[PDB]
């Protein structure tokens, strides 16, 4: 059922957990570094878990997709063929920016954080800077122990702060991926949909130095020996059975003003969806004719597809439940309730007015702000601006450097510059530059940027072509040239004739000004947001509703039971799918082109010892009433005894609007059954070495 | 898919 | 489950009936003029049942659609508005051809029939003439009691013959129809589909003379007093409960040579559906501009749409289950099986060879035969051919007259000519003649009709143009000219300058010769069919498969239970739909435009005492594993105690191919729940007097 | 709809 519960809320969900069928003790789940919770790890935007004492990690294929793609070429395309390392020495690097974060410690720093903010006084920009300085110092201190990366989280609009410390594993390797037609069976047609028949799994191995301590990739590294790892269920999961997930959901907006919902539904989602679908169309068309573009842009395209479809589904779910009307009426109820409390309601009413003004300020420049950010996110302009900004930050003392540009960020910056080599083709990026130039040019005069207008020197198709031809002279297309500029100083950027560098130098003062506006608004938000959101929490509790913070990339638990849902009268979706449903969808054309060994094995009824007699087949995917969102992909699903019964990977179509208004009847998790992972690894794309390592072969 | 965009 | 059981198979199905849940004795069900089997009536192409001791008859809206349309005008459209007679004196004639047949007696006449057939020995045509002559004499004898109509039925390819004797009620009146937005909710979009939400019901009343004997319409007639009528259930029907249907299924083709299948799948269904769609499209356009054409052509339009969609469905269902393959493969298996018994199995194998040759014969002229048949089925050519042929037959003694042209056929002939007034617009018919003339000329030279070519004088737009201009000169457009020629003699037709009559006179010799060619084909079939089909039955027995005769418009029983089905992996259709599902499909536009009273009553949960707790609403339609086909609309669905729980009215999409290859997993009846009937009559389009008459108000 | 035919 509903709720992305923080670990600190275990006392309040202990009852409900038991009633839903958890047979582990709650104290046993309270130990975040114990068995089984200490097996659960963050990947940075996905979740994973250890499944062996020798550092084997299981996550979704969608989570490993970037890594698989980094190791793919048009000639040897692992997205298409799968990957399998018969021995650990055959594992390939997942990329310099791949990470496994292992939870070490959580600390409440709410009192200190809020005192740092208060000490800033009246000024909005100082208030941002005070919190930043607080955060940097705290993190520096936490990260004094080598091998650890720390993160400060704000919950419930700034009403609580906790610091997380994680062991940061920095040499993550790909151990196994099923073929794409298993890992992403049904592609974007079945994305966000049930019935689902997708084997969405892959494995990494975590590596450390011979001294036990995290290190970047080296042939001298050895597998990490985790303290805890998960075991596969020995009991067959069935309909109605208890399941729980622990993971790292990214963001939800269930506490939001009506107007923030309205702007998102009316402007933000449709705008992004359109821009993404436009770029998908260009890249798809180009990749049809160029297999190198197809493979190099596959991960970006997966992202654009997944997001745009998610947004389409949100817009549709808003209309289905009247989200606009729900938000309007809830807000009128909270505002009435506050007005009813006389004096002591006033600070929240005032906060609400301030929040609404800050939203309006945002809105006045939204087209400009989005368009410029996304133009600057093409590969060469993104490289140029990031590296020119680093050269500026490098002249300040480290503690004063912008977050993202401190010494502790240098590995990521550098690794990103290298990864891009497998994700850039000039003739493709040019078309993307051109798209964004044409969108920039449609902005009205009051949403234009002087710097970009001057640089363009014109407002028509000719000026666009002349600018593209100028940018094509960049030398940032090569990894070595980017790394040169990664180390160069500010003066070297300002003397350069590279046309992408010249763009960056020309626009940088404008980006820096926009950033200060954003920091200023954020500082006002620091004042207003916690007061209003506490009012919202207090009102929800007076209504007897569940109270838990919006997602914010920190660890949460959700729990419930295996069950289907009813999308309309006269029909029900069943909780499971089966092997014969996979074959029934076969067309022999992407995305419905399963491996021939799959089609053979199902035809021969080779169930591999994994049949669930209650469904007459091996289960493939299942529905449950858990509350998950983006960032939960890869989260283990545990049964009543804390055994692995699947991985979380998607939501059904009607669920996605729950980011803004929670609908219990149509909100489900889609997970891939542990038995299907094992079945694929036995009958279809064999990995007997891994099955043995996990004690299931 | 519930990856984080 | 499978089977359209003849009542003489009741000993074989008595145990299965008990196991499925029947709580009446098989003995009480074997009494075909008893309670409740004696309540069940034939309409001629649909079923119905008595529901009061004062001659109240319930059936489907789709079965009464004809009667409703006949009584409608552009300015008082009963299809659209519904009909309710506050008193029996307000009930309107369903039309001269409307009938209620009440079963009196069944007699096996098998030995006699095949003696008469054998006595013609060895001349094909003479064999047909001898059965015809035998049938006529049998029926003439059976109909000597005034008020009865009798029918000879051939079962199982001519292995059994039975004679049915029925009371022929000839004064049928419309007592109630719900508005078309209820009777046919979802229109041709939801036709042949589940989820279904259609209140497919209507009422008639049966009338006889003051002397109790059947008579044609008169204000001096009084309601018939049936010996037996049905009672509405007093127990709520739920999932898994026992249901049975008794009724008059028309045709099935489950005993067929594979080649008969392939012809039907590759030629017959695609051709007829194409033709029907083309006419729909013509009449739809004309009717948008002309409400008179629209009301006048509405019943024809419902037939065209219903059959074309059924055929589209059967074609899709053949592909779903590979019917073509199953047919081939069981024919192989049966033929293999036959030679495997040497002397014994030799006649059967001969029969197969014969049948197959007859099939190629009918195939040689199939385009000709269909096209000529449909061209001659337009309103003025149909009328002139029928009426000319009658004038010809009237010259023979009544016993030698062709079936359909004897004395006993005169009422339906004269009735048809009067009914046509409400179903004909000259401008509309012109376009259909045009359509069929275009399709005729389109035919190949070997496929032509000499008499039609000559009548036409050319193969182009110009001849068609002249033909149409000529025919427009007919006087047969009026009911009175048609009834004049119904009485005229042959010489008078041959003297006529009427252009339609001139056409009939021109083609009749060809039609009589084609008819002789068909009677001769049938005579050979009559020898070979019974042998080969007895073998198919024998083989089924040997495979432990269910053995029952293809449907043939005679009384059959099907039984089973309320249950849904699973159209694809990961989903299930539920057995019921509900009031809320009706309002969810509301668009305010035809065909999803429920009456206001329905929408308000659903929004207000006014369930009228009829809610079923198990589904949280009033049931609307439900699925069951009974085995019904065209002819079964209107059949009463009875529960374990023989009480009325609904009316059969449709099959789900995937069911329809079971006409040829029965699929137990995808074959369901769709029924309208007796509680929805009652609910509509309480809350939406009220009929307090009918509820009281049925002891439920 | 199961009208005949
Ligand atoms: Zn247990
Ligand atoms: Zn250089
Ligand atoms: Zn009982
Ligand atoms: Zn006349």
């Amino acid at each position: 059922g509903e709720g992305m519960w923080v670990p600190q809320q275990l006392p309040e969900i202990a009852g409900p957990l038991k009633k839903a069928g958890l047979k582990l003790s709650p104290q046993q789940i309270s130990d975040l570094t114990g068995d089984p919770m200490g097996a659960v790890v963050a990947l940075g935007g996905c979740t994973a878990s250890f499944v062996s004492p020798n550092g084997l990690v299981v996550t979704n294929h969608a989570c490993a997709y970037g890594a698989i793609q980094l190791n793919s070429t048009a000639e040897n395309n692992l997205i298409k063929n799968g990957f399998n390392a018969p021995t650990t020495a055959d594992e390939v690097s997942a990329g310099p920016n791949a990470r496994v974060f292992v939870l070490d410690e959580i600390t409440d720093v709410t009192k200190d954080a809020k005192a740092a903010i208060a000490a800033a006084g009246d000024d909005a920009l100082a208030r941002t800077k005070a919190l930043e300085a607080f955060e940097k110092k705290l993190i520096a201190d936490c990260e004094a122990e080598a091998g650890f990366r720390c993160r400060l989280y704000s919950f419930s609009g700034g009403n609580t702060y906790r610091l997380f410390k994680n062991l940061e594993i920095k040499d993550v390797r790909l151990a196994y991926a099923p073929p794409g037609s298993v890992g992403k069976f049904g592609g974007d047609i079945d994305n966000w949909m049930w019935p689902r028949h997708t084997g969405d799994f892959a494995f990494y191995r975590a590596y450390v130095g011979k001294d036990g301590k995290p290190a970047a990739f080296s042939k001298d590294n050895v597998p990490y020996q985790p303290k805890h790892w998960l075991k596969f269920a020995d009991q067959p999961l069935g309909a109605g059975d208890f399941v729980m997930v622990a993971g790292y959901p990214g963001s939800t907006n269930r506490y939001a003003l009506a107007a923030e919902f309205d702007n998102t539904a009316q402007w933000t989602y449709p705008t992004i969806a359109r821009h993404y679908k436009n770029q998908i169309a260009m890249v798809e068309a180009a990749g049809k004719q160029n297999a190198d573009i197809q493979v190099k842009y596959a991960a970006t395209m997966a992202g654009w597809n997944n997001t745009s479809k998610n947004y389409d589904g949100q817009l549709e779910g808003f209309k289905r439940i009247d989200a606009a009307g729900q938000k309007l009426r809830e807000e009128a109820a909270v505002l009435g309730w506050l007005k009813g409390q006389g004096a002591k309601g006033q600070p929240a009413l005032d906060a609400h007015a301030k929040l609404l003004d800050l939203l309006e300020q945002s809105k006045a420049t939204r087209d400009r702000d989005l368009t410029l950010a996304l133009f600057n996110n093409t590969a060469m302009l993104g490289s140029a601006t990031q590296l020119y900004r680093l050269s500026i930050e490098r002249e300040k003392p480290n503690a004063e450097r912008e977050s993202g540009y401190q010494e502790r960020d240098l590995p990521a910056i550098e690794g990103g510059l290298k990864q891009l080599e497998r994700r850039y083709v000039a003739a493709m990026d040019r078309q993307l530059q051109e798209y964004w130039l044409n969108e920039y040019i449609k902005l009205p005069a009051d949403q234009r940027v002087a710097a970009v207008d001057a640089w363009l020197g014109g407002n028509d198709a000719a000026a666009v072509k002349r600018a593209l031809d100028r940018l094509a002279g960049t030398k940032l297309g090569s990894t070595e040239e980017r790394l040169k500029w990664f180390a160069a100083d500010r003066k070297a950027f300002e003397a350069s004739n590279d046309p992408a560098i010249q763009y960056a130098v020309a626009v940088m003062p404008t980006l820096l000004k926009l950033e200060q506006e954003r920091k200023t608004r954020a500082g006002e938000n620091l004042a207003a947001r916690p007061v209003y959101l506490q009012a919202l929490a207090d009102y929800k509790k007076s209504q007897g509703e569940f109270v838990y913070p919006d997602a914010n990339l920190s660890l949460r638990i959700t729990f419930g039971n295996v069950m289907g849902y009813a999308p309309k009268d006269g029909m029900e979706y069943t909780p499971f799918t089966t092997l014969e449903g996979v074959v029934a969808k076969e067309t022999g054309q992407d995305p419905f082109d399963s491996p021939k060994a799959l089609l053979d094995a199902v035809a021969a009824k080779r169930y591999g010892g994994l049949e669930d007699k209650r469904i007459g087949s091996v289960p493939v995917n299942y529905l449950s009433d858990l509350d998950i969102t983006g960032g939960n992909s890869g989260s283990p699903v545990l049964d009543a005894h804390g055994k692995l019964v699947g991985l979380a990977f998607d939501g059904n179509w009607e669920s996605v609007s729950s980011n803004w208004v929670f609908d219990p009847k149509m909100t489900r998790m889609i997970a891939v059954d542990g038995r299907y992972l094992r079945w694929i690894m036995q009958e279809v794309y064999p990995a007997p070495q891994l099955l043995k390592e996990m004690n299931v072969g | 898919v519930y990856i984080h965009p």
